[PDB]
């Protein structure tokens, strides 16, 4: 029913074990991005 | 009292220059120099002589917008090296 059953399986392997890596990674890449604006300041200063 | 005891502090003989140019000799310079300054740290060399200590450079933005004002100001820098560096030229 399914010849490719085995390296489906093989690559399914390779496609966790790569996302472990790359899951963290891209996630500190967007958060190193995103670090000007979660850690920024306001003050409101108005006249008189 | 704030203000007497920065006097005090940093007011002191040996970080401070008497700078003169123009139509005079060194000597008068000199002469008027004893004659009026001598009294300054002939004894008041002491307490705490005052290091500097380096400053942090950030990396960083300050923005006030304020759009009722009809032109914007922009200053942009890296961090320099000090008054000492022969890379300033």
């Amino acid at each position: 029913a399914e010849p490719e059953h085995d390296h489906r399986k093989r690559m399914g392997l390779k496609m966790l074990l790569m996302m472990g890596l790359l899951l963290p990674l891209v996630y500190a890449m967007k958060r190193h991005k995103w670090s000007v604006l979660k850690s920024r300041k306001l003050a409101y200063r108005p006249p008189k | 009292a704030d203000l007497t005891e920065y006097l005090s502090r940093h007011y002191k003989a040996p970080r401070m220059v008497l700078a003169a140019a123009g139509g005079l000799e060194h000597r008068q310079l000199l002469d008027l120099a004893q004659k009026h300054f001598s009294g300054l740290s002939g004894t008041y060399d002491e307490d705490a002589v005052p290091t500097l200590s380096p400053c942090r450079f950030t990396g960083s933005q300050i923005c006030h917008r304020e759009d009722g004002l009809p032109l914007a100001h922009v200053a942009i820098a890296v961090e320099g090296p000090g008054w000492a560096h022969p890379d300033n030229v």
